[PDB]
Order: structure tokens, then sequence, then C-alpha cells
């Protein structure tokens, strides 16, 4: 998938749920997401 | 009508850690 070569924001964490699908974590907003920032910002 | 979407609802909660 066009996933993101690269370090995440500074509050975004990569992470994975166990069967090995890879999410990521908003420390920020305090939530979840498939999806990367990296791939879609401003 | 062929709604199709994958993802967007799967992803564990926030907490902190890993978890499913």
């Amino acid at each position: 998938g066009p996933l993101g070569s690269g370090p995440l924001p500074p509050g975004w964490e990569i992470r994975n749920t166990a069967t090995g699908r890879v999410y990521f974590v908003d420390h920020n907003n305090r939530t979840t997401q498939f999806t990367d920032p990296r791939l879609s910002a401003n | 009508g062929p709604l199709g979407s994958e993802l967007e609802s799967p992803p564990p909660p926030y907490s902190r850690y890993p978890m499913d």
C-alpha cells in the first residue's frame, strides 16, 4: 500500500492490530486511523 | 449500487499502546 516512508509528526505513532494491520495513533486528538497523516497533509 | 469501502473503521482505539 501507499505507505509513508518517514517519521510521524509530533503526535502520531504507528501501531498494529495484532492480526498484522498497521494503524496510526494520534496522541494530539487521541484517536486512530489506518491512514497515514503523512499521505494526506497540507 | 456497488457500495464498496475498505478500512476506515477497523483501526483500534487510541489509548496509547497497540491493542486491536
